[PDB]
DNA sequence: CCCTGGAGAATCCCGGTGCCGAGGCCGCTCAATTGGTCGTAGACAGCTCTAGCACCGCTTAAACGCACGTACGCGCTGTCCCCCGCGTTTTAACCGCCAAGGGGATTACTCCCTAGTCTCCAGGCACGTGTCAGATATATACATCCTGTGCA
DNA sequence: CACAGGATGTATATATCTGACACGTGCCTGGAGACTAGGGAGTAATCCCCTTGGCGGTTAAAACGCGGGGGACAGCGCGTACGTGCGTTTAAGCGGTGCTAGAGCTGTCTACGACCAATTGAGCGGCCTCGGCACCGGGATTCTCCAGGGC
């Protein structure tokens, strides 16, 4: 029984099923979306990090993640982005 | 607001070009210098403002510039 | 009628320039720029004086160097006089 | 069959090959496969070609034959086939892919031979096509080649669709049961599948006696004078010394400690520094510095004056190196074999030194070079430089000379050192030797 | 009595750990305290980007006839859009190889 | 009489064959042998994976390719065709190495 | 006393092999000099590369560099790898 | 009672706050913790790159016939060094100029 | 009155000092020293928080600053700078 | 002829002006000192497995060396037009000053959000396993390049 | 100079085979539900500062025009270095031996070093003041560049 190692295949997985019903992935190319999601993760937090800092804040909140990700992507990713993200923080509050 | 752009002189540019080291300078080469220089601003601007609106100030200020240059890789000393 | 043959006034201004250290670009026209390019992104944005001083430093090192790598890249072509084909090849070598 | 068949030609048998061909057609009466343990220079080929003869003719049975060869013996494999028996068909597949593409669509498919003689290469690289037929029976010539499991051939030879199968090897054991167990369950699979004095021996040996034939070369030549053996102790140097207790604690990078004390006991210049510096001398030198050296300096004039012909068996170039410059420095004659010769210049190299007059004094012989030829008749002493962990390999290396051609008795001087990695590797190659004797011999 | 377990992600409609994304945001050090929002806007951006890459990819691989997406079909999804590129400029992509592009001088004439 | 094709037919057909591959174009071996080398200098006594290896050389390959690319580029700049030491300089000038 | 060297290492990335990263780069005609500067080039980001996982390796008081100590290294560098780590 | 207050500054021979250091770091988000040794180290480092610029740009002055330190001596001083440039190279420093380096073949003939 | 502000400003003039004892600064030099201390600092911290996320370990230690200085600082600066603090822990070690 | 003279620009040496750096005081907040705790990390022990060193045998793709010819790099030459140096006129930057007011910065209060705990249990991870997508080989069919030949 | 044909390279169906991917199962551990405590941040109020708008006068800098020489660019010729193809060689790649330790990985134990809290006193930041260094201007040198022996 080896250890437990944490990788986002499952959702990736998911992702690709609602994209694309009949297509498959090879381990490769979900060791390289696995890559690039913890890469893009780090980038939005750490830019979070920076703006709670500046702003001499405690608190990382989805107004820091929201300038954070305006911060990194660029232009019509940026803005799609927002709007998904704004998307589901209203269904989460209003639901639970 | 407009023409704003051609405040930036064709001897303003040569200056930077003699500072830059060179001699001979074509004509056409101020219109492409104004064009670099609006967008590397407008990037700049764009973070700036963005900084800016975070911190819920209508004033732009320095150390949101100095912050916008550095997140671009361009990092300034002397402003904070 | 005394005249100097075409290059010697270049080069003192060369000189003379890259001893100096002042900025090369006048403010007010500067200024008006700067807050014409903010109008797109925000309205009625004020700015410290600051931070127009570090934007047009930073704008005139940009400018600077950009020069300096197009006078090798006409230099590299066998010519003395630099063009929009050697600024493109500058942009393109370092990543723009 | 107490008497040699009809279908043989060129000669008839003999007691000891027409037995071994009794015991083979029991064994498929029977229907069980087994070992031919009958040790090099008995006739294991004639018997194979004796046997697959008789399964043509006497019994109705032409079908698709395999015969699993090392490459260096095809050719003699086929020129015995068509000498002995020539009612047989025999195809051969060797050469580029090209020749490999014609062979197989212009004889092998349409199917009209009735014996394939393959190398373990050739059948790696067509194991799709040779997947195909019905295959009756598979000899695989030395079987000690597959003793190890987890490895491509083993498994590929164990998935082909086989009847009946036989090995043909001269030492079933080589280090310790598992092997032996790995051969057995190649032949019979269900009989033995897992893991193999009144507890073990007697068990051992009427368990094996049904699987296995063997004969030692005594019974048959009456013959070769008896080996003789002296197991010669060497001082260390001073400068092996020092190596010696440098390695021991631990800029020269060292990896594998067994491998730096193993070629510490043989000579230090096999690594940097020891050597003195850029004026590149040779002279006394290399004699003084190792011990063995300087026992082998003392040891080889007085049989010079005394018969001469001596091999030396190395398990290190670097050391076959050494004894070049050694043997320039002192004038003598000496022939390498090694692992790097090239085919047709280890022919000419092994009739130069077993002419008829010959003024060659030296052959020098890697322990594993070659490989179950070489005809060595000229000489009558073999030095062990180096003692290998697995006995048989020495064995193999003094039997190279300890043959029928031979006339005098062949002496086997073994250097070994005092209180070193060679003690733990003599006393281990001791008890697999013990080991083999107990379990083969009776 | 205790209430059935829903998600925070079946909660907010995504495919994508928000509880995992909350707990490697408090054990990163970023912050002492995180939002509650915060993790499910992550989430819900890390989901877009990865459904913008996958689409550019399966339309690569559709457009090469192959059913399973390769290093080399995310490589060439990663070119030719302009965003992505830009997103991911200093980024190199095991077996994934380059772009077709050869100068049009060199072209023969 | 034997048929020979222009000088730069098979140049353009090799630029196309290597630009629809994607496998490494360095020896594997040479290449491992090099980064044993060049650690030996850092540090003694080392021992490198096979995936390490694999890594160094597909970065090694990208930056190569990075770098003919933009080398390329300063030849045609330069009215030539032919890619040379000045070119490359001039590449990592500008890039900043 | 008998020894001898074969080659350099460096000279094992072969013209050919420089040839082809050429070709992918899309290169027509190449000169002979190129062979010693890429040789060159290919010696100084190896040095740094490895130089900064040894580093790594040493911290994490190990003597076997791993794949992830490599993608460290070039994400210091700015040359962030995905696919092994 | 107490003893006398006696700085860690002091007690390790150095002219930066370690206490600051050490708060700065407690407070930045680096870790969980910091170890004692950590300030003392950084704050040495620090003085030593700070001491090694401030003699360049000094002996800079000099040769300028200047007593104060101004940005050009800063930058004269940076520039002229390959560590320090290196250390530098992403970094623009204000009323800096540049150094002065015309090429050759645009000198007279 | 206004909040008090933090800055190295007097160590570094005691340093100026120590190297050159007649040699003063300018209010510009010593912002830029200012910005090129934290600039530093941030360095190094984010280089030892990395490190110990690698490793696993939740305390920055003498080894993770010292790991960092050798891979932020190119060559003899590292080995100064190494030399430097490991003299200034070891009297802090003593003379504790 | 290259060397001489004229002319402009750069440099060096003195003398009056101003503002900025250096020093000297006061308060307050932040760092130092003790005491107490616990959890991280050092230290140890057992296990398993990949890495390493020195070899053998074999196949075969790739490197290496060689000779030919051909585009291509490189120098030279001529043309002309574009860029530069200089004088003149004009426009707007620069500086100083004044006036007004939006907005940045600080403070106090309260509440609402989040950290931390403890159950509880379902999602995610490791382990086996079998079938299909892709890799390979092979024989056609098609597109491409190169040369010769009536054009000359 | 524009086709015809030849020889070669390349795309195309098609059949085979394999090994990795997608799936199912069991378990376990980290995430969700319910809950309490506390302090960070939102909200309102106030103060003063620093940004913006406007005006007048100076003057340096920009715009414009002109005249002319030097650089860019095209064309041409050459002799030379590199691509192309071919015949030989070599080492990469693969498959095996033969060992031991070795180094990484996991499970326990215990101690010492970092956090937390209260208290307190120097160190540091901010506020004033003042003289010396930088600066600005002025005047006498020395270097350099452009005609002219085509001085
Ligand atoms: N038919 C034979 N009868 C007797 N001795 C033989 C025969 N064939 C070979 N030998 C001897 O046996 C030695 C090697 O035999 P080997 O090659 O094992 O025979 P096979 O190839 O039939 O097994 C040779 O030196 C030769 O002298």
């Amino acid at each position: 029984r080896k250890t437990r190692k944490e990788s986002y295949a499952i959702y990736v997985y998911k992702v690709l099923k609602q994209v694309h019903p009949d297509t498959g992935i090879s381990s490769k190319a979900m060791s390289i979306m696995n890559s690039f999601v913890n890469d893009v993760f780090e980038r939005i937090a750490g830019e979070a990090s920076r703006l709670a800092h500046y702003n001499k804040r405690s608190t990382i909140t989805s107004r820091e993640i929201q300038t954070a990700v305006r911060l990194l992507l660029p232009g019509e990713l940026a803005k799609h982005a927002v709007s998904e993200g704004t998307k589901a923080v209203t269904k989460y509050t209003s639901a639970k | 607001l407009r023409d704003n752009i051609q405040g930036i002189t064709k001897p303003a540019i040569r200056r930077l070009a003699r500072r830059g080291g060179v001699k001979r300078i074509s004509g056409l080469i101020y219109e492409e210098t104004r064009g670099v220089l609006k967008v590397f601003l407008e990037n700049v601007i764009r973070d700036a403002v963005t900084y800016t609106e975070h911190a819920k100030r209508k004033t732009v200020t320095a150390m949101d510039v100095v912050y916008a240059l550095k997140r671009q890789g361009r990092t300034l000393y002397g402003f904070g | 009628p005394h005249r100097y043959r075409p290059g010697t006034v270049a080069l003192r201004e060369i000189r003379r320039y890259q001893k100096s250290t002042e900025l090369l670009i006048r403010k007010l026209p500067f200024q008006r720029l700067v807050r014409e390019i903010a109008q797109d992104f925000k309205t009625d944005l004020r700015f410290q004086s600051s931070a127009v001083m570090a934007l047009q430093e930073a704008s005139e090192a940009y400018l600077v160097g950009l020069f300096e790598d197009t006078n090798l890249c006409a230099i590299h072509a066998k010519r003395v006089t630099i063009m929009p084909k050697d600024i493109q090849l500058a942009r393109r070598i370092r990543g723009e | 069959f107490e008497d040699s068949p009809s279908y043989v030609k060129w000669g008839k048998l003999r007691d000891y090959q027409v037995r071994g061909l009794n015991w083979l057609i029991s064994l498929y009466e029977n229907g069980i496969n087994g070992i031919l343990a009958d040790e090099m220079g008995l006739g294991k080929t004639l018997q194979t070609i004796s046997l697959l003869g008789y399964m043509k003719h006497y019994r109705n049975i032409p079908g698709p034959h395999m015969v699993l060869v090392p490459k260096s013996t095809l050719h003699n494999w086929m020129s015995e086939f068509k000498r002995w028996v020539p009612t047989l068909r025999s195809v051969c597949l060797i050469g580029d892919k090209e020749q490999r593409a014609a062979f197989v669509r212009d004889v092998l498919l349409p199917g009209e031979w009735d014996v394939c003689v393959t190398s373990y290469e050739m059948l790696i690289k067509e194991k799709s096509v040779f997947k195909k037929f019905n295959w009756r029976y598979l000899v695989i010539d030395e079987a000690h080649r597959i003793k190890n499991e987890k490895s491509k051939l083993s498994e590929i030879v164990r998935e082909f669709k086989t009847t009946n199968r036989l090995l043909l090897t001269g030492t079933p054991l080589q280090n310790n049961l598992h092997e032996l167990w790995s051969l057995l369950n190649f032949l019979l699979p269900d009989v033995f599948n897992s893991a193999d004095d009144q507890k073990l021996v007697e068990r051992l040996h009427m368990v094996l006696r049904p699987f296995l034939l063997r004969r030692i070369k005594a019974d048959v030549e009456k013959s070769l004078p008896p080996k003789k053996e002296v197991k010669i102790y060497v001082g260390l140097s001073k400068m092996q010394r020092e190596w010696y207790t440098r390695i021991l604690m631990k800029k020269m990078r060292l990896l594998n400690i067994l491998m730096q004390l193993r070629k510490c006991c043989n000579h230090p210049y096999l690594f940097d520094g020891a050597e003195p510096g850029p004026p590149y001398t040779t002279d006394m030198h290399l004699v003084t510095n190792s011990g063995k050296m300087v026992v082998l300096d003392k040891l080889l004039p007085k049989l010079k004056e005394q018969g001469s012909r001596v091999l030396i068996f190395s398990q290190m170039t670097r050391v076959l190196d050494i004894l070049e410059d050694y043997c320039m420095w002192r004038n003598y004659e000496y022939c390498r074999l090694d692992g790097q010769t090239p085919h047709d210049e280890r022919q000419d190299s092994i009739n130069a030194y077993n002419e008829p007059n010959s003024t060659k004094f030296v052959f020098m012989l890697s322990t594993r070079a070659g490989g179950l030829g070489i005809n060595l008749a000229t000489a009558d002493v073999v030095i062990l430089y180096d003692s290998d962990w697995n006995p048989q390999v020495d064995l193999q290396a003094m039997d190279r000379a300890h043959r029928i051609g031979q006339t005098k008795t062949v002496r086997v001087f073994r250097f070994i050192t005092d209180n070193t990695v060679e003690e733990r590797i003599v006393e281990r190659a001791e008890m697999k030797l013990r080991l083999d004797s107990i379990v083969i011999q009776q | 009595t205790r209430a059935k377990a829903k998600t925070r992600s079946s909660r907010a409609g995504l495919q994508f750990p928000v509880g995992r994304v909350h707990r490697l945001l408090r054990k990163g050090n970023y912050a002492e305290r995180v939002g509650a929002g915060a993790p499910v806007y992550l989430a819900a951006v890390l989901e877009y980007l990865t459904a913008e890459i996958l689409e550019l990819a399966g339309n690569a691989a559709r457009d090469n006839k192959k059913t399973r997406i390769i290093p080399r079909h995310l490589q060439l999804a990663v070119r030719n859009d302009e965003e992505l590129n830009k997103l991911l400029g200093r980024v190199t992509i095991a077996q994934g190889g380059v772009l077709p592009n050869i100068q049009s001088v060199l072209l023969p004439k």
